[PDB]
């Protein structure tokens, strides 16, 4: 459950991410494909080369959806419903992979927010991403 | 993998009572029913809209039999699963794009099916030994992923 | 989320368990300790020999709590409140262990309900134990 | 664990810059803040009630240094994490009763702390190499569990 302190932390952290949200979403996917090579089994149609425009445009879509998640933190299920239907019935990504991407996003945030990634902010960020993951896999079955 | 002599005889003894084709179709069908996301690779099999349609689909049953015949042949080489499954691991990764997590899900749905099939004969020690075998298999199939 | 059919399936398999709920609960625990030994790290104060009174009484407590969630499936957060505070604030069991017990429970029902453990009942039972694990895990942080 | 010359080289040079006294302290405190159920193994450590409390606690800091000092030893024996960590594996199972799943969480928090400390230098490939090492160490530590 997200506490009002967690929402405040998430909004502050996210608010600082600002226009770099896309660049970080792409860096988060790249970290994911390199650290957990099983997640690449879902993008056999992409060029997963460092620098890939395909990974950049996808990072950008992932980031913007997280920007909408943040903007609707007290109404995520509804805000993420089409993305939840998409991962559940067409893409069908194994639930296990949402934590691997959530870990890679957290690492990307740590590496770019030296001052803001405090222990408390790291904890509210993990919670938030576990909640985003929960919403996106909630219609799987 | 790490099996004592007694675990090996428990696995092989029960396996000798298995109708590979029947359990095969049953384990794959249950996989597709209990974890519907795994159906993602089987759009060409046809009708998978209901549990009854999945279980009864001849194409799931034929895939079930192929998968379980390969597992069955794997049990003769419990001392070397990596070597037995190395090419299949390579296929599953570079050609089929199958997330190794799916092998873990099938191994647990397989254990459930042997417990349903065997009942009381599928005792806790026997489960334990099959749990090591299906984790060993899941690991050897994921070993060539890159 | 549990469908209306999931609830019917669960109430039909559990109803069936009936008076054996306790013997099933103890058998699932024995199955978890033998198959997944790291779960024993949560029971260093128990005699984990087969048939031990402690395992049999614990298994009986586990089933009753499951029987209670069946009975109140349409409102589990509230029916399991107490147990979820216990698992979250005192026992603090890592959440991965819940999947291991829910699997072992499923194996125990398979082994005992040959007539009832059809594919859809299996599916509904797996989802139910998942929701039970979510509810027990929900106050962790 | 099998790392490429490039991964090894990544891992080593970075660790030459780690002040173990400080990172172990941050790794262990963030573990206890981010996944509080792990506080179960440190009841005799003080006030672990707020992030601040956990972080400034001297016993958390002293322990974290011990933990990463041992971790540093494994890096030098990256070719046999099993034999290096076998006594501590047994210690953590038999005397400490630590669920090996905590070794994984620690490994992830450690990668986060390395990212936070080194920022831009902790690139995707560097992370990748460290990801295999913490998974290597966690497994090596869970190895003597029974
Ligand atoms: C933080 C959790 C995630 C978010 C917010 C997210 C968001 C999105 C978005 C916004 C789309 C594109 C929707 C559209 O515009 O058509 C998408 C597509 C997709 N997602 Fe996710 N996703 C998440 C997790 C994952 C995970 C973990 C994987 C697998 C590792 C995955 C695999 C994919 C794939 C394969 C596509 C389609 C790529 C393409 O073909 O265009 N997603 N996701
Ligand atoms: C014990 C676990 C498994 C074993 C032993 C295994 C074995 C096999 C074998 C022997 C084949 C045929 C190889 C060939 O064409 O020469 C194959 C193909 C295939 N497998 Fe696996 N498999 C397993 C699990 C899975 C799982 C869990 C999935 C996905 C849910 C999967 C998806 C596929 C697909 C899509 C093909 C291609 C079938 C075709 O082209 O008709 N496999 N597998
Ligand atoms: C289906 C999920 C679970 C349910 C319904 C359940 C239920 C219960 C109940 C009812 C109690 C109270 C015992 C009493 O009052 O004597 C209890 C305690 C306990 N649980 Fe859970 N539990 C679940 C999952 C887990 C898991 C996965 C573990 C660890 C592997 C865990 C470890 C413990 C421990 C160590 C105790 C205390 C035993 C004692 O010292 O008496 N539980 N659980
Ligand atoms: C994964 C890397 C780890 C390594 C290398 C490691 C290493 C150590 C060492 C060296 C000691 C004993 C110090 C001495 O007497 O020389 C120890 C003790 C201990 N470890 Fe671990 N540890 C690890 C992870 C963990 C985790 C994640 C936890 C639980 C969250 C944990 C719980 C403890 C506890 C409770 C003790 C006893 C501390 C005391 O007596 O105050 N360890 N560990
Ligand atoms: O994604
Ligand atoms: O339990």
């Amino acid at each position: 459950v997200l506490s009002p302190a967690d929402k405040t932390n998430v909004k502050a952290a996210w608010g600082k991410v600002g226009a770099h949200a896309g660049e970080y979403g792409a860096e988060a996917l790249e970290r994911m494909f390199l650290s957990f090579p099983t997640t690449k089994t879902y993008f056999p149609h992409f060029d997963l080369s460092h620098g890939s425009a395909q990974v950049k445009g996808h990072g950008k879509k992932v980031a913007d959806a997280l920007t909408n998640a943040v903007a609707h933190v007290d109404d995520m299920p509804n805000a993420l419903s089409a993305l939840s239907d998409l991962h559940a019935h067409k893409l069908r990504v194994d639930p296990v992979n949402f934590k691997l991407l959530s870990h890679c996003l957290l690492v990307t945030l740590a590496a770019h927010l030296p001052a803001e990634f405090t222990p408390a902010v790291h904890a509210s960020l993990d919670k938030f991403l576990a909640s985003v993951s929960t919403v996106l896999t909630s219609k799987y079955r | 993998v790490h099996l004592t002599p007694e675990e090996k005889s428990a696995v092989t003894a029960l396996w000798g009572k298995v109708n590979v084709d029947e359990v095969g179709g049953e384990a794959l069908g249950r996989l597709l029913v209990v974890y519907p996301w795994t159906q993602r690779f089987f759009e060409s099999f046809g009708d998978l809209s209901t549990p009854d349609a999945v279980m009864g689909n001849p194409k799931v049953k034929a895939h079930g039999k192929k998968v379980l015949g390969a597992f069955s042949d794997g049990l003769a080489h419990l001392d070397n699963l990596k070597g037995t499954f190395a090419t299949l691991s390579e296929l599953h990764c570079d050609k089929l794009h199958v997330d190794p997590e799916n092998f873990r899900l099938l191994g647990n749905v397989l254990v459930c099916v042997l417990a349903h099939h065997f009942g009381k004969e599928f005792t806790p020690p026997v489960q334990a030994a099959y749990q090591k075998v299906v984790a060993g298999v899941a690991n050897a199939l994921a070993h060539k992923y890159h």
